[PDB]
């Protein structure tokens, strides 16, 4: 449920996104925050510290495609469950993710978001950022529901 | 917390300075129009931009966070009083401080350029986290 | 998505529950474990201890209608979205209560379960009372969606 | 914890009695069917009813909340050894504990009728939660 305004927030900023990046570092911090989420990714090499985890070329080509489906919700405002049914079936039936992280990583990418736009990250804009990162994180769970 | 966390924490509060209670009031603000439910615990505030009452509130709040910090290894003594308030008269449901320690950290991302990073962020997560723990302790 | 088997073990227990007591065993215990809660629930008189909430006649009263609605989801359990609409409408738009509350009461629910039925609360039926109370509690929190 | 708490989880101890490594084993149980996400925590046990695994892990569940019930004015020392575990080996969830913590209390409803009265179930909540908090405040 974005309104126009919501919406006009949230593309406007996202147009301004880098996309190689944000991702990256969005996972990373997610990883160093809540470490707990590092057991889905024992493949992916040294995670022992905070530089060694968000330098770490694994997590930044993961997080690429983690924001490419964040991307895809955007544009899909109104569909978001279809949009996210095979990653709903990959994360609930085969990795049996615990769906509070879902909410942990859009927190996590609001935070980088106002960390990289600062003042521009107004209330407004945030809330309606926290309604996007919500959607994604619930159409994702639904092979929960 | 750790004694890294210890210097992050008060790194941040350094650079934050006399800013803090301005910060509260806008993580206030950011909490009423991001999480709704929120609201319904102020009643009797005006909650629009540039109200006076949630310039004073954010003032209280970052004060309290101060005090917190500045006593991090007997927070549940310093917060006793305040736990109290949230859960016996104010009944603020747990799952509420999660979402204002979120606009905290959310505030002072977009406040610190250069001391959000991952690390910090980490820190600063446990110190709301245990800010939080203890004003959650006192349901009965 | 409750199997036959899951649906068995539901509603064979169901029959034999006391719908005139179970609704207001439940809405006390929530308001006896999670105080919070009773912020709700001002005009309701007397709740300053345990036994006053239990023997509360608007608690028990209150908790019947609760059931009610609970008994209603469990006759459909394919479209419990259409069944709480209204109620999801009151609940978040109206009383703005925090979803995990929902979650809360519907575990309350099946510990109540649990201490009237004893040993025949089996692992699998309570497992499958868990896929309702979810149910329930995601139809119920459908406007915060 | 209040006074009152600590005497209403002892009454629960108390009945419970050597039964406790057996429930133990049933909550595990429980747990694992209503929440199948927590089953990845334990693949290389066999998960089945009567599993011996499942019985010794449920005995080492119980024996740990005892020393926990046994030490209630100290458990962060006496849990201190079990939350490294959790966080830093096992990486376990915070959210899982909340529904470890829920299957205990099913399985005492299950087998306390005159115990668990409303005071007695608010009391072994705050127990339960308490043990959580402590297992789940390594993460670093
Ligand atoms: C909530 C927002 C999330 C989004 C949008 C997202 C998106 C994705 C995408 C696009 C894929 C790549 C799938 C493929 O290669 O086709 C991926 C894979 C994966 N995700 Fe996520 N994810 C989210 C949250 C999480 C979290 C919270 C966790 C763990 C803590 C997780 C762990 C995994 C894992 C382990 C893989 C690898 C799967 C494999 O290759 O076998 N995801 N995710
Ligand atoms: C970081 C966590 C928090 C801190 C440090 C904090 C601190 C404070 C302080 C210092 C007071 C003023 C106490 C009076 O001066 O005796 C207060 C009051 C209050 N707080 Fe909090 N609080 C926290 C979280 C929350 C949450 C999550 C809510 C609800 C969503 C909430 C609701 C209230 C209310 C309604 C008041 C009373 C306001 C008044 O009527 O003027 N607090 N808090
Ligand atoms: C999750 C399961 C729940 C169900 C099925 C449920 C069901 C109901 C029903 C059937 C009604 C009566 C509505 C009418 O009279 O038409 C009611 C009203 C109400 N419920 Fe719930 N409820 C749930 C959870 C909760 C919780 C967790 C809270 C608060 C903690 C709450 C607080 C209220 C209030 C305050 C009313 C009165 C509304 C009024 O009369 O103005 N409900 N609920
Ligand atoms: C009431 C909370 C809990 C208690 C008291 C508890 C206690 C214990 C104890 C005593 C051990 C054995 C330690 C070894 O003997 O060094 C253990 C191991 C473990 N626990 Fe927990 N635990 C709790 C919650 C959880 C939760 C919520 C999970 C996951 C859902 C979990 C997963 C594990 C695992 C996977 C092991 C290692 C098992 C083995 O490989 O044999 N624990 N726990």
């Amino acid at each position: 449920h974005l309104t126009p305004e919501e919406k006009s927030a949230v593309t406007a900023l996202w147009g301004k996104v880098n996309v190689d990046e944000v991702g990256g570092e969005a996972l990373g911090r997610l990883l160093v925050v809540y470490p707990w989420t590092q057991r889905f990714f024992e493949s992916f090499g040294d995670l022992s510290t905070p530089d060694a985890v968000m330098g770490n070329p694994k997590v930044k080509a993961h997080g690429k495609k983690v924001l490419g489906a964040f991307s895809d919700g955007l544009a899909h405002l109104d569909n978001l469950k279809g949009t996210f049914a095979t990653l709903s079936e990959l994360h609930c039936d085969k990795l049996h993710v615990d769906p509070e992280n879902f909410r942990l990583l859009g927190n996590v990418l609001v935070c980088v978001l106002a960390h990289h736009f600062g003042k521009e990250f107004t209330p407004p804009v945030q809330a309606a950022y926290q309604k996007v990162v919500a959607g994604v994180a619930n159409a994702l769970a639904h092979k929960y529901h | 917390l750790s004694p890294a966390d210890k210097t992050n924490v008060k790194a941040a509060w350094g650079k934050v300075g006399a800013h803090a209670g301005e910060y509260g009031a806008e993580a206030l603000e950011r909490m009423f129009l991001s999480f709704p439910t929120t609201k319904t615990y102020f009643p009797h505030f005006d909650l629009s931009h540039g109200s006076a009452q949630v310039k004073g509130h954010g003032k209280k709040v970052a004060d309290a966070l101060t005090n917190a910090v500045a006593h991090v290894d007997d927070m549940p003594n310093a917060l006793s009083a305040l736990s109290d308030l949230h859960a016996h008269k104010l009944r603020v449901d747990p799952v509420n401080f999660k979402l204002l320690s979120h606009c905290l950290l959310v505030t002072l991302a977009a406040h610190l350029p250069a001391e959000f990073t991952p690390a910090v962020h980490a820190s600063l997560d446990k110190f709301l986290a245990s800010v939080s723990t203890v004003l959650t302790s006192k349901y009965r």
